[PDB]
RNA sequence: AUAGAUCCGUAACUUCGGGAUAAGGAUUGGCUCUAAGGGUCGGGUACGAUCAACUUAGAACUGGUACGGACAAGGGGAAUC
RNA sequence: UAUCUGGUUGAUCCUGCCAGUAGUCAUAUGCUUGUCUCAAAGAUUAAGCCAUGCAUGUCUAAGUAUAAGCAAUUUAUACAGUGAAACUGCGAAUGGCUCAUUAAAUCAGUUAUCGUUUAUUUGAUAGUUCCUUUACUACAUGGUAUAACUGUGGUAAUUCUAGAGCUAAUACAUGCUUAAAAUCUCGACCCUUUGGAAGAGAUGUAUUUAUUAGAUAAAAAAUCAAUGUCUUCGGACUCUUUGAUGAUUCAUAAUAACUUUUCGAAUCGCAUGGCCUUGUGCUGGCGAUGGUUCAUUCAAAUUUCUGCCCUAUCAACUUUCGAUGGUAGGAUAGUGGCCUACCAUGGUUUCAACGGGUAACGGGGAAUAAGGGUUCGAUUCCGGAGAGGGAGCCUGAGAAACGGCU
RNA sequence: UGGCCGGUCGGAUUUCCAACGGGGCCUUUCCUUCUGGCUAACCUUGAGUCCUUGUGGCUCUUGGCGAACCAGGACUUUUACUUUGAAAAAAUUAGAGUGUUCAAAGCAGGCGUAUUGCUCGAAUAUAUUAGCAUGGAAUAAUAGAAUAGGACGUUUGGUUCU
RNA sequence: CGGCACCUUACGAGAAAUCAAAGUCUUUGGGUUCUGGGGGGAGUAUGGUCGCAAGGCUGAAACUUAAAGGAAUUGACGGAA
RNA sequence: CCCGUCGCUAGUACCGAUUGAAUGGCUUAGUGAGGCCUCAGGAUCUGCUUAGAGAAGGGGGCAACUCCAUCUCAGAGCGGAGAAUUUGGACAAACUUGGUCAUUUAGAGGAACUAAAAGUCGUAACAAGGUUUCCGUAGGUGAACCUGCGGAAGGAUCAUUA
């Protein structure tokens, strides 16, 4: 009540941030930021918890304060900063970058791209409209504000955004046949082709998405983000490509792996 | 409808900034502001010709639907531009495996481009707050016959 | 001491008629207004002149918070024989 | 983990309860208690009262340092390191505790904002600043007025402060310089009409009102009122620009003005490059902090549908004094009887309204587990409510805040 | 599910088939249309059955059921039920993995050369009602054409609107 | 065909007496209303309502108690045969 | 075997004069603090200013009724901030009286019930319980009860087409 809350509580935390249940009563609040609270990765998280690169939350203060982390090409030494979908996370100290994308399970996954991905990202146009003395901008799900689109560009639409000059290098469509990148809900993290957009003219348009292995699915336009056409997508796909293997096949897979 | 006192009251009723200039006589006389609803409900042409005003009416007044569409029985016609709607239903008691039959009241403006009665199925959409009790207009009339054209007498 | 009038509110008990003006409480002048409440007068083989009475309700303003301004005008309640 | 047994009789078979029996994240108590891990714990009764101490403060290269503080000699006689105090900024609205209130209320799942406010973050964003231009007053940079401090005091006492003397700002109050065009309006000089021009003002963005645009399923022709860009005056005519939504009076743009006129950088650190009329001239980097509007994020507020225990020894309730609705206003951040004014007489109810009780905060959940159920949920997570009871308010983006005030 | 070349010392295969479970089409066939492109598994088939078999290959087919779906529809009987799918926070419950030395638990951990480190994980289910979308059309309601204010439509008038 | 009943049997039911319904019930669901939850206290107290009254309808609790009761068997007893 | 009246003892509720008492709601009416909004107020504490000594060119100027300018004091020039105080509102604590609801409780005394089996009196019921019992109603009686009227068999008769 009363104003703002600041403290999330563990067992408050989104549960793919993979917070333990003991150790501290509190969970790291994400700042704002371009991201919505639950459904962001905070810089701790990601570099204490994914990473292991810190030991503490004092490390990862210790590490941020020297402006090693970037994310988006700016710096961000915010602890708890809500590094979400499609980020680009540069360490300059270890030649690495990372794309903050989810793993099929529903996490966030550690995921190592080059240097020339590295140089651009994906956003999902979230409206397009006229500003002030007629000019049009398009905003897309990290809160980018970008003006003079193309005027094809409409809403659910995919954008590459440069990073640097953060412009529209190009654009993908949403039409069937093209790749979805499912980042909301139970499919989460799952990748596969629109079949087709089911309307509903009042409310939660529908997209039915079909894998790789032709396993049909249903999701809401909200949790869609298309990164490419039917096949070759625009970002580097994480190792197992959203294809959600059942856990029958998930332990066929652990056997067949782990006995050489 | 076109008659029976649209300035029946202390101020003048117009539908807010629509001008209908003296000095340039319009080809169409006293312009009138519609629109459609949406979701496939059509605005009818008593609404689009008529004389009324009725701020919170869905297609000629200010109010937008958006939210529930719900259909109800109606109950009450006795207010001026409301109606009560009964939304009768049936709730599941799980231990009884089980019904039992339920009902609810709600309140709905009706705009004066619709003609209801006791006995009507109407259509209302949620709007934004009317009044105290009112959150729904009429959107839609669903009793053409009623069986009600056979009960007059004969010779 | 109470008291007229208007509005509110009214218990036990009862023979259901009362008790009851129960008890108890607000308002009340002046002035300027407003709104309702009528009678007679014309139609094609939807409305106006005109006349008049005092009742009621409301509002603003106003004053040494006065106003049933003199007069007139119930004190009430719980019980017993 | 689908189970029964003792007791009515002289004996019997039943109904039937008593008693046994077994769990309890279910409390208390008795006796006893060696080791390891884990751990509840002033909820029930008294949301009763509180001694004391603590729980909310915070400074980086980067708002203000003349401490008459400490320490050191450097582009450093403006300052330069560190820094009490104090001003400014931000936070104090989170956390923590408790369950008193509360029975369609809170709350749960689900919607809505085309009905609103929103600090911060993140992204975008500001060449227009002149009162009536042929009356501008520094922009190589305006002003005073205060703390801290000094010094003089009052009270027994308080995180009490008074009088006097100083001095700062990212405090307070003012104020400025940045194209080049277009388009309107006014307009001393076009005579025989389809006959124009100097030079003046205005146009950023906020606020408020009014008006306009915000189009659109298809195709030809007919005179005209006047032509419209330009004529080979036959008359060629192509093209005007229109985004979004299921939906709008949306976004946005335009016109006329309006405004105890909002914003449009008089701020700070580090680095000191580049050019030639070498003037400490013109330019110039990486940041910090501000700042208008939009978007985003964190939210907030209100809201649709459906769901709550017992009670009829509660059957009618609401409408005086807003109860249901309409119109208009006010108020609000905004919808709305939220409130006001004038009208209408509605609205809820045996599908249980209204009232009464609750030793009731709601939920995720917990105990018992054939299945169905029954009972518990003050309590570690979510939401509400409260700070002894009520009420009122200040500051602020956010409080009707109580480790804020009245 | 396999079912047999059992040729891998009782383990690929499958018109060799049966039992299930779906979708079409035709049987008088109940479900809609109209605006413009997708040129239907190109209704057709110049090129042609060069490919050898039979019937598993009929192609740049002559305009082609332009019908392989996008938005404003002469466009609408309403429900209950039930299937499926999004949602129903985490903790908890059930449960997968993992020698916390066991266990309750916890989400860890495991493997080299310990020299420039490799790597699997943190699944899944249930979460009941109500709301949303979707398939079914039994069961149980509901409505239609009876003073015909009934349907169509290749008719022909008229009015009025855009 | 409809009715008041009756006799035999026990398919079945029941604790049994007995029942053509008291059957079609652990192989438990044709539709519906009312009522009961060990015996007393108690149909009492109180409230409401009806009645002229008598009372009628509705209707507890504190407390107390290990049985009360139903059907049948054997005995005993009968101012029963 | 059993039933009542009466009798001691203990316990539990009920009625009960006491305008009994207490607590907590809600509420009419009266008084009504405080802050907030508002009509006023103006302690002060100030910048400019004079047409009057104000010992001060009105800043290109001391002749075309003409190009922003200060000090003692009076002010006839203004303008801003602004405390105490104060007017009217809406919100409204809290107090007084009255009303009613929910709960708790003192109470002389009365009328019951149970513990409860043994006391005194009788023997109502169980046998045809010695008047068959039991229900409804009415009256009477020390008490179980008796009597009337109608009913039932749970009777002591399933029966006299004898
Ligand atoms: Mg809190
Ligand atoms: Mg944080
Ligand atoms: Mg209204
Ligand atoms: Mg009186
Ligand atoms: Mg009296
Ligand atoms: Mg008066
Ligand atoms: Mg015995
Ligand atoms: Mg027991
Ligand atoms: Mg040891
Ligand atoms: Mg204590
Ligand atoms: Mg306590
Ligand atoms: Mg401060
Ligand atoms: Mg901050
Ligand atoms: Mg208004
Ligand atoms: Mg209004
Ligand atoms: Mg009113
Ligand atoms: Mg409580
Ligand atoms: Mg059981
Ligand atoms: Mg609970
Ligand atoms: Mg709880
Ligand atoms: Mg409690
Ligand atoms: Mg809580
Ligand atoms: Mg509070
Ligand atoms: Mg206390
Ligand atoms: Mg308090
Ligand atoms: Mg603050
Ligand atoms: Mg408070
Ligand atoms: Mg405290
Ligand atoms: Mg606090
Ligand atoms: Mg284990
Ligand atoms: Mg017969
Ligand atoms: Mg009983
Ligand atoms: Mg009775
Ligand atoms: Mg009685
Ligand atoms: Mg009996
Ligand atoms: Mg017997
Ligand atoms: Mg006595
Ligand atoms: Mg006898
Ligand atoms: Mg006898």
């Amino acid at each position: 009540a009363r104003g703002p809350k600041k403290h999330l509580k563990r067992l408050a935390a989104p549960h793919h941030w993979l917070l333990d249940k003991l150790s501290g009563c509190y969970a790291p609040r994400p700042s704002a930021g371009p991201h919505k609270l639950r459904e962001s990765l905070p810089l701790i998280v990601f570099l204490r918890n994914r990473l292991k690169y810190a030991l503490n939350g004092r490390e990862v203060k210790a590490i941020l304060m020297q402006r090693h982390v970037k994310v988006d090409g700016k710096v961000r030494t915010d602890t708890t900063y809500p590094a979400g979908f499609m980020d680009v996370i540069t360490l300059d100290a270890t030649n690495e970058n990372f794309r903050l994308v989810y793993d099929v399970k529903g996490r966030f996954a550690v995921h190592r791209i080059t240097d020339e991905e590295a140089s651009y990202k994906l956003g999902k146009v979230k409206k397009v409209q006229l500003g002030k003395k007629g000019v049009p901008y398009v905003v897309t799900h990290d809160g980018r504000t970008i003006r003079y689109p193309d005027p094809n560009i409409k809403v659910n639409d995919t954008v590459k955004i440069d990073l640097a000059s953060g412009k529209i290098t190009d654009f993908i469509k949403f039409d069937a046949g093209k790749l979805v990148y499912v980042t909301g809900g139970r499919n989460l993290g799952r990748i596969g082709t629109i079949v087709h957009k089911e309307r509903h003219d009042g409310g939660f348009d529908l997209v039915h998405i079909k894998d790789s292995l032709d396993n049909t699915f249903v999701t809401r336009l909200n949790n869609v983000f298309v990164i490419g056409e039917q096949g070759k997508p625009y970002i580097s796909l994480p190792k197992g490509k959203g294809i959600k293997l059942s856990i029958a096949e998930e332990r066929d897979r652990r056997r067949a792996q782990q006995g050489l | 409808s076109t008659e029976l006192t649209v300035q029946s009251e202390r101020a003048f009723q117009k539908q807010p900034h629509i001008f209908n200039n003296p000095k340039v006589k319009t080809s169409k006389r006293t312009k009138r502001w519609y629109k459609n609803a949406g979701l496939g409900f059509k605005t009818p042409k008593t609404a689009i010709e008529g004389s009324y005003i009725d701020k919170k009416c869905p297609f000629t007044g200010l109010v937008s639907i958006r939210g529930k569409i719900l259909t109800g029985t109606v109950v009450s016609t006795k207010m001026h531009r409301t109606i009560v709607i009964r939304r009768a239903y049936l709730h599941y008691i799980p231990k009884y495996n089980r019904y039992e039959k339920r009902h609810k009241n709600v309140p709905v403006h009706v705009s004066p481009a619709f003609r209801v009665q006791v006995g009507d199925i109407v259509t209302v959409g949620q709007c934004r707050p009317i009044s105290k009790t009112v959150r729904f207009n009429v959107v839609k009339v669903s009793a053409a016959a009623g069986k009600a054209n056979k009960q007059f007498a004969k010779f």
